[PDB]
């Protein structure tokens, strides 16, 4: 298990859990409160 | 026709007279390392500027460097 | 002994290098009238891939 | 062959006879050479290029005159097209001359594009004869240059070192008489000629000693009464040829546009090189040569050099540097010729100086692309030729603490910093193009983000332009700026900015930002890819020798991970493909918003040039469907030599792409196999080369490459921006 | 999926349904042979899953548990026999009965 | 108003792209059935539009006589005439974002250089490190003054050159 | 190495069908080179130009067009049967030269006899700045 803690720490794992951070927060800001331009 | 000069930081690898093919460069006696010998560049005449020889080079910038120059038959590698 | 210690660290002034101003470790210096004794290893590799050159008593100086 | 270097005659391949000429006029490194020497052959060579530009313009006059129409486009300039020369193919079909007969000439001929008619006819020229008797006049000024370059080649006649190194002597004879005295005649053909022959009076040799310019003649000039000149100016309605509507002025400041020839007041013309000539003359006075009054030049370097020590020594040494080296003195002169070359490019369009020339919709987009064009190719130069000075003629001793040794001492901060601009502008730019390209295709294009350009917008309100409304000074009745240039400039001036059907300050919206914005990226770019491979010429950390091998060189071999392109040549090499793309935007902007205005649709560019299918659409697809027309199955009209030659680029441009693409090694191992038939082969074995054939070298192959390729990048847009304005007429 | 634009990529495709137009021509294959309904697509759909894990599970059988000798791999004599007559030969007559008793009939 | 541009509500040409682009959907729904799927999702973007083009009116935008909405950049004009949600506001919204990644990652790569095999931590995250740090970024402008006013921030001279 | 040994041009060759990659009309007319060496049993042998030949048991010979095809066959002989091949130059004049083994020993090998040639007592770098040698050739010597 220590092994595998490792290889989730790679730099291509953890890029990818940081891709569906940021990516899954974006499209959840454009679904609720649809397509923003001006900020109020 | 091309230019081979070899300077102070040699330390006696020989590792650029194994590497060029046309035996260009061969070892020479001297007191300034700790293996007691240097390289030289007798036969320029046959160099056919491959440059090989600087690849070998493991210091920290080239002893030996091959400054390009007017081309031959020979240094063109014609065959023909 | 004719130069800095063993292990000890100094730093490069050789314009040509590619470790100038930078800092590594002191392998060993020969005291038979070499002309370029002190033997240094850094960290860094250069862009061939080698790690450790010959410099002189007047190239290094000390730490930072 | 090559007799000023022996090293390349002894090769026995075909490397001696590409090497041979293009190492032809670089004096510097011939065999045998001396400084003195040096100097005396670029002297005579210079004359050389005079010779082929005062022949080149009497081939101009000539081949229009014998074969043109000017005496019949004088009296219909708007209608009639102009003619540069005839035709002669016989490799054509009879529908052809058919088609390319559409001059009033019996057999065909090419239409002009230059502007030739539009200037001539301005300053006075209205016959063929005239033109016979100039072409005349240059062949024999050239024929003189020619005879120069020998005569100051002797032993005799053959001037030292010191005479081409007197810098106060050359300053004070070139700003006042080349500059000057040249100036300050102009006004008097303008005066004595041009203004009476657009007022009627037939001005020549045979009478311009008996008629007089002005009425009064010169006693105003001594009396002091200079007002008198600028009293009865001409009239609005004014025909530019006859002397209805004229006046008796000869020098004025009317300011704007004359009404029927969208042009500048031929009087202010004549005003404005009768000043440029004063302060010329003025400063040709100011250095020192032979006499006690006047300035020197290395006293006033070494002068300013502040104290506290923000520029270390300062500007010292540097007057030896610049005087000895020639490729110093070769940057700056390209820098400033290339900018001012910009200027002629901006300043004509906006302000046309020739009559009848915003009509010609054609020669006003060809003149103003091959500026902009050759201003991109002589900056590139001034930079290779400023890094060339790093290499051969900079000496780090003598040159210490000063300005040019702290700027190349912290080069890693300069490279840097145009990094991130040029980053920073690349990144955001494309950003918007593609955020309206893909909101736009969803069907929302409301949600572009469109910014207008405020700060641009502010400067028309600043200079007269009353649309937007940010009531500035020059925009407001009651600042001192509108009262002071009220009587003089203003109402000519106002009158034609805020006039939208010309080329005055256009209107500016959000897809003109995006476009400035683009720009800029191409122009910080352009500058770090030659910036670095002058500061980085002399040593790199790949390379810290770079300057005892040269200015061109393949590459320091595959060690150190590969070292192909670090040379400075390699630097400048890159930096074309950019300058072709930096210009290429910038030429796609001027016509499309130029066509649009013609067309009198402008809302197709403001709408369209917010996202990239516009330029694709709207103006690239759109507007080559005349010019691909060209010969149908069915039939050809008379733009079939433009889509020909619109082809012809499209292939010379890929045809580079062998030579950057694919390398020498897979071809000299080509040419092996196909010398092995050559000898093997019965008979043609018995027939044998004189120089070996071998592939061409890698360097070679970079710059024959570029020359396919740039050569591409031209030949396809010229014969775009005629043919597509041509078939339109609009 | 309805996202900030998007959506209009669903086309008006026909047949109470609107998606992107495809072009592999699966719905011409899934025609030649005999499926009129979606069960037989899910049910083909979980065989793969089943197939595809057995192949997973073999490469690491054929690997890190009982790997093949360089003998077995040289028996190039008895690869063409078993690929040519069992992989090429039953496959196609194997193909066959299913469309004479089901890519016919429907 | 400024510039010549009068504002979105008063335009005549952002009302006809707005009836203009509701009337391709109206023509695309005649095709399928009240209570089907396609019938929902084609109603629901004619509700996005029809509330797309009120809000942008409503926050006072500023249309052109295309009839699309155009921003302005400086400050000035912005807050004068009540324009500063469109860039003025955003910039700073970015920086505070964009100066946070580099705090972080500025940290992170000191902080690994004082070990032993640093190379191995660049390809081999420190993850537990890395979130802490993360996490410990929301006051980035104070450190950075901190470490200016402090002169930690800048190496002297002790950088490589090359002549 | 002792004393330099004359060429014996008349020596049994390899048993090689023949190729494409021989000799062309330079040969005849500007120079050739050629090696020897002696094998102690029959053996096969990647050839520089072509493909495989069979060696023979005593001196062998062959004629190349370049010093690099023979150099190229030295290092295959040296590493792979520990053999000592000597090659020569020959010109169309009929003038031979003896080159590799110029002194006997390989020239990675040290040897008292040598002379040290083009060899620049100072460091690389550390040279003249090319401005102070602009109008005649070299920086670096
Ligand atoms: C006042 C103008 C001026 C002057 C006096 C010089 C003078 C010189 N330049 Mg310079 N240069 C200039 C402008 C100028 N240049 C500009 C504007 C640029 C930027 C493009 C350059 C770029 C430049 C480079 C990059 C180099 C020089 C070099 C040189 C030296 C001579 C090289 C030589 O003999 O080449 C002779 C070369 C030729 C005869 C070949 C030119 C062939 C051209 C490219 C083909 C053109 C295409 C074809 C004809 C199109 C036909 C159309 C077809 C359809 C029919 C000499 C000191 C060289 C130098 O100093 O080396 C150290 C050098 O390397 N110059
Ligand atoms: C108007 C342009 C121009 C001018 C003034 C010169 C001038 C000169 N050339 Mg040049 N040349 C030119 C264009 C020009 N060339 C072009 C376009 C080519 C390519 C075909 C050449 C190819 C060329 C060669 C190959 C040689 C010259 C040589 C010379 C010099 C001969 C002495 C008289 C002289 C300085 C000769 C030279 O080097 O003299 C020193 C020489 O050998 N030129
Ligand atoms: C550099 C200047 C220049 C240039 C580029 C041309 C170009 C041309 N001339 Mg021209 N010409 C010139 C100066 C020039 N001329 C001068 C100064 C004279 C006076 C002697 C002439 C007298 C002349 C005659 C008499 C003829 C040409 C012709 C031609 C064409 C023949 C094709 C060719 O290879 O050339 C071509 C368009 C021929 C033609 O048929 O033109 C269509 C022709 O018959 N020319
Ligand atoms: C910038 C100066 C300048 C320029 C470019 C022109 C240009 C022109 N003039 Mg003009 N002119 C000028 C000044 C100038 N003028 C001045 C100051 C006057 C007042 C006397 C006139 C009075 C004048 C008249 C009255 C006429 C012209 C005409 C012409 C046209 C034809 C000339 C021709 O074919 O050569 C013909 C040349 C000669 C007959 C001999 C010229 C003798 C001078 C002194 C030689 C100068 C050579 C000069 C030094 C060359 C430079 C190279 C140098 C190194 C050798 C041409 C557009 C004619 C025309 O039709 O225009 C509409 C015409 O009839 N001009
Ligand atoms: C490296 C960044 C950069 C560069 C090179 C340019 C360059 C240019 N801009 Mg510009 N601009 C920028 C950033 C930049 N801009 C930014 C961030 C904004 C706000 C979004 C604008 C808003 C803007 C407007 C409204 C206009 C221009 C215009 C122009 C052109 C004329 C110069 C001018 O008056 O503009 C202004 C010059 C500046 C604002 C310099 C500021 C650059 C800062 C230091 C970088 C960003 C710092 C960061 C935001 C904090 C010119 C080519 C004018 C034009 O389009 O020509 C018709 C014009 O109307 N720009
Ligand atoms: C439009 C661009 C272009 C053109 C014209 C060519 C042309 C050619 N390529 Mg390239 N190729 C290209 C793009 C191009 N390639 C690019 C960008 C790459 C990068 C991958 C490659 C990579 C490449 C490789 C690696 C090789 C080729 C080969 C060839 C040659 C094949 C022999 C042949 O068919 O010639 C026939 C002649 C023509 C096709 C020219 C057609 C135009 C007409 C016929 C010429 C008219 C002449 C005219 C009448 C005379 C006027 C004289 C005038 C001075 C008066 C040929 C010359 C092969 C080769 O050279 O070996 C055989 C080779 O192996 N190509
Ligand atoms: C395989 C098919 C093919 C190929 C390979 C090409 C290739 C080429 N065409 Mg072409 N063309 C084709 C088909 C093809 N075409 C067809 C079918 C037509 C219609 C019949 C045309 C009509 C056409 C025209 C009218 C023109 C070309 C041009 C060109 C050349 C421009 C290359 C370049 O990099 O310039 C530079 C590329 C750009 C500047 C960008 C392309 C246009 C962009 C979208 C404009 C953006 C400008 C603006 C500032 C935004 C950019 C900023 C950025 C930061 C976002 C190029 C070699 C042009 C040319 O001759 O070269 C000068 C030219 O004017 N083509
Ligand atoms: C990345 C590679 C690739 C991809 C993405 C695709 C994708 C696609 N293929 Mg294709 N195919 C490929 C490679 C690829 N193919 C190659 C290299 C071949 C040469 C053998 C074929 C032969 C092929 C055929 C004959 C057909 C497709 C079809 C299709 C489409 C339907 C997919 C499907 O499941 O049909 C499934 C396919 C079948 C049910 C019939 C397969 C019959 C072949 C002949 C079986 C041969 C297998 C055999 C044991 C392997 C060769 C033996 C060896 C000795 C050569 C689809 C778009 C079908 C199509 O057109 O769609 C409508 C179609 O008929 N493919
Ligand atoms: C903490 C990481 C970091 C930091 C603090 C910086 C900081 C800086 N960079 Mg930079 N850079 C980075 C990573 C970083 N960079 C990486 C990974 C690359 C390779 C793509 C580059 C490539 C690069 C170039 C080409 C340039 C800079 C430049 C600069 C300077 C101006 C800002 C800029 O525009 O850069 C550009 C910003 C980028 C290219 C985006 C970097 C990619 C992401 C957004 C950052 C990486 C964060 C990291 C992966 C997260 C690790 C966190 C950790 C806890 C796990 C600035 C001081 C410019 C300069 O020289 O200054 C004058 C410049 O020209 N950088
Ligand atoms: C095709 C090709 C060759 C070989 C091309 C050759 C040998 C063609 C040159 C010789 C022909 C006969 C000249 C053709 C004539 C020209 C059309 C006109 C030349 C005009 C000048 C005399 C001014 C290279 O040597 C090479 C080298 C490096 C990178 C790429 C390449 C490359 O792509
Ligand atoms: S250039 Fe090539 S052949 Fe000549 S000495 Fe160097 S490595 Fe050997
Ligand atoms: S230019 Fe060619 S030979 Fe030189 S390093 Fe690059 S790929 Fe290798």
């Amino acid at each position: 298990m220590k092994d595998f803690t490792t290889y989730l720490s790679t730099a291509p794992v953890v890029g990818l859990g940081w891709a569906i951070f940021t990516s899954g927060l974006l499209i959840e800001i454009n679904r609720f409160f649809p397509d923003p331009l001006v900020f109020s | 026709a091309h230019v081979v000069k070899i300077y102070d930081t040699c330390i006696g690898c020989t590792q650029c007279v194994r590497a060029c093919p046309l035996d260009v460069l061969e070892m020479v006696p001297w007191d300034g390392c700790k293996a007691a010998q240097m390289a030289s560049s007798p036969r320029t005449e046959d160099c056919v500027g491959c440059k090989r020889c600087e690849t070998a080079c493991p210091t920290d910038f080239l002893s030996v460097r091959v400054y390009l120059g007017n081309e031959s038959t020979r240094s063109l590698g014609l065959a023909y | 002994e004719i130069g800095p210690k063993r292990g000890s660290l100094v730093k490069v002034l050789r314009p040509e290098s590619y470790w100038y101003n930078q800092v590594g470790k002191v392998v060993s210096v020969d005291q038979s009238g070499i002309r370029y004794p002190v033997v240094v290893r850094f960290e860094n590799q250069n862009y061939a891939g080698v790690s450790t050159n010959n410099y002189a008593l007047d190239e290094i100086e000390e730490v930072k | 062959f090559p007799k000023f270097s022996q090293g390349l005659a002894q090769d026995p391949s075909t490397r001696r006879i590409w090497y041979g000429l293009a190492t032809a006029h670089d004096f510097e490194s011939h065999d045998g050479m001396t400084e003195e020497n040096l100097y005396q052959k670029i002297f005579a060579s210079h004359f050389g290029q005079l010779a082929i530009i005062f022949l080149w313009t009497s081939g101009n006059l000539f081949h229009v005159a014998w074969q043109g129409n000017f005496e019949q486009w004088v009296t219909d300039p708007i209608h009639v097209r102009p003619i540069a020369h005839a035709i002669w193919d016989p490799h054509f079909g009879q529908p052809a001359v058919e088609a390319f007969t559409r001059g009033g000439a019996s057999g065909p001929v090419n239409i002009a594009t230059s502007g030739v008619y539009q200037w001539w006819y301005t300053i006075g020229l209205r016959s063929n004869q005239e033109l016979y008797v100039s072409s005349v006049f240059l062949a024999l000024v050239s024929a003189v240059f020619l005879f120069a370059g020998w005569l100051h080649l002797q032993p005799n006649f053959q001037p030292s070192l010191s005479w081409f190194k007197d810098a106060e002597s050359r300053l004070n004879h070139h700003l006042a008489g080349l500059f000057g005295v040249s100036s300050l005649a102009w006004t008097g053909h303008l005066v004595h000629v041009a203004i009476p022959e657009s007022r009627g009076q037939h001005v020549g040799w045979d009478n311009f000693l008996s008629v007089l310019p002005h009425p009064q003649g010169l006693t105003p000039f001594w009396s002091g009464n200079w007002a008198a000149y600028a009293q009865n100016p001409d009239t609005a309605s004014h025909a530019f040829g006859t002397a209805d509507g004229s006046g008796t002025a000869i020098l004025t400041f009317l300011g704007g546009f004359h009404p029927q020839t969208q042009s500048l007041w031929l009087s202010d013309m004549a005003h404005h090189h009768l000043a440029i000539a004063v302060l010329f003359i003025v400063a040709g006075h100011m250095y020192r040569t032979n006499f006690g009054i006047g300035h020197r030049l290395e006293a006033i370097l070494e002068a300013h050099t502040p104290p506290a020590g923000g520029l270390g020594a300062g500007h010292k040494g540097l007057f030896h540097t610049v005087n000895n080296s020639l490729h110093f003195q070769l940057g700056l002169a390209l820098a400033s010729v290339g900018t001012i070359t910009s200027l002629v490019a901006q300043h004509m369009y906006s302000l046309p100086p020739y009559a009848y020339l915003a009509v010609d919709f054609t020669t006003q987009a060809s003149l103003y692309t091959h500026h902009q064009y050759i201003a991109g190719f002589i900056m590139c130069g001034a930079f290779a030729h400023g890094a060339i000075f790093f290499i051969r003629d900079y000496d780090p001793e003598q040159n210490k603490g000063n300005v040019l040794a702290r700027v190349l001492d912290h080069k890693e901060a300069i490279i840097s910093h145009l990094s991130w601009v040029s980053l920073f502008l690349g990144f955001h730019t494309l950003g918007l193009y593609v955020h309206n390209d893909v909101v736009q295709a969803f069907g929302t294009p409301e949600k572009q983000i469109l910014i207008e350009p405020v700060f641009a917008q502010w400067i028309q309100a600043a200079q007269g332009k009353s649309l937007y409304g940010f009531d500035l000074l020059l925009a407001s009745s009651s600042s001192p700026a509108y009262s002071a240039g009220q009587s003089l400039w203003l109402p000519g001036w106002l009158e034609a900015i805020n006039n939208n059907q010309n080329s005055l300050f256009l209107t500016i919206g959000p897809g003109d930002f995006l476009v400035h914005h683009a720009i800029a990226l191409g122009l910080h770019t352009t500058t770090l890819i030659l910036v670095k491979g002058a500061l980085d010429a002399r040593g790199s950390k790949l390379m810290p020798d770079k300057k005892d091998f040269g200015y061109s060189f393949p590459c320091d071999g595959p060690g150190r991970g590969g070292t192909c392109d670090i040379s400075a040549y390699d630097a400048f090499y890159l930096a074309v493909f950019w300058m072709l793309n930096t210009i290429g935007w910038v030429t796609f902007y001027w016509h499309w918003k130029h066509l649009t205005l013609w067309q009198g649709n402008v809302s197709q560019f403001d709408e369209s040039s917010t996202y990239l299918m516009g330029w694709l659409r709207d103006y690239l697809w759109l507007n080559s469907s005349q010019l691909i027309n060209g010969y149908n199955p069915f039939g050809m009209n008379s733009l079939s030599v433009w889509a020909w030659t619109f082809l012809f680029g499209h292939l010379v441009y890929a045809t580079g792409f062998m030579f950057l693409i694919s390398w020498r090694g897979y071809w000299q191992e080509l040419i092996e196999t196909l010398v092995w038939a050559h000898e093997k082969t019965p008979l043609a074995n018995l027939v044998y080369w004189k120089d070996k054939p071998v592939a061409l070298s890698i360097v070679q192959a970079r710059l024959v490459g570029l020359a396919h390729f740039s050569v591409g990048y031209i030949f396809t847009y010229a014969a775009f921006l005629i043919a597509s304005t041509a078939g339109r007429f609009g | 999926w309805p996202i900030v634009g998007q959506e209009i990529l669903n086309g008006d495709v026909g047949g109470g349904f609107q998606g992107i137009q495809i072009t592999s021509g699966f719905f011409q294959l899934w025609r030649a042979s005999g499926i009129t309904s979606e069960l037989q697509l899910y049910s083909t759909a979980i065989g793969g899953l089943v197939l595809a894990a057995a192949c997973f599970f073999a490469g690491w059988f054929h690997y890190h548990k009982a790997a093949p000798k360089l003998e077995w791999f040289q028996n190039v004599e008895s690869m063409l026999n078993h690929h040519l007559a069992g992989l090429l030969g039953l496959g196609s007559l194997a193909w066959a009965g299913h469309q004479i008793h089901v890519s016919l009939p429907v | 108003d400024i510039a010549g541009l009068t504002p979105c509500s008063e335009s005549k040409a952002y009302n006809k792209l707005e009836r203009k682009e509701l009337k391709v959907l109206d023509k695309r729904l005649k095709q399928y059935e009240p209570g089907s799927a396609p019938y929902l999702a084609l109603q629901a973007t004619k509700e996005r539009t029809e509330n797309r083009f009120k809000t942008y009116a409503k926050q006072g935008l500023l249309c052109g006589n295309d009839g699309l909405p155009h921003l302005i950049s400086d400050p000035g004009l912005a807050l004068r005439f009540n324009h500063a949600g469109e860039v003025f506001i955003p910039t700073f919204g970015f920086l505070y974002v964009a100066g946070y990644i580099g705090h972080v990652g500025r940290q992170y790569i000191i902080l690994s250089k004082e070990d032993a095999k640093p190379t191995d931590k660049e390809i081999i995250l420190d993850v537990p490190l890395a979130l802490k740090l993360a996490f410990q970024g929301w006051a980035w402008p104070l450190a950075s003054i901190q470490e200016l006013r402090n002169g930690s921030l800048l190496e002297k001279d002790e950088n490589i050159t090359v002549s | 190495p002792w004393k330099q040994p004359e060429l014996d041009p008349d020596t049994p060759s390899p048993i090689f069908g023949g190729s494409t990659g021989g000799l062309l009309r330079k040969a005849q007319v500007e120079e050739f080179y050629v090696i020897t060496w002696e094998s102690p049993k029959e053996q096969i042998f990647e050839m520089p130009t072509g493909g495989a030949a069979i060696m023979r048991k005593g001196p062998n010979l062959l004629k190349f067009a370049r010093k690099e095809q023979c150099m190229a066959l030295t290092t295959q002989l040296r590493s792979k049967f520990r053999q000592t091949p000597c090659f020569y130059r020959v010109y169309a004049d009929g003038k031979v030269q003896y080159l590799h083994p110029k002194d006997g020993v390989y020239p990675e090998k040290v040897n008292a006899g040598r002379v040290g040639v083009n060899q620049n007592m100072r460091s690389i770098g550390k040279n003249v700045d090319p401005i102070k040698v602009v109008k005649f050739t070299g920086s670096e010597p």
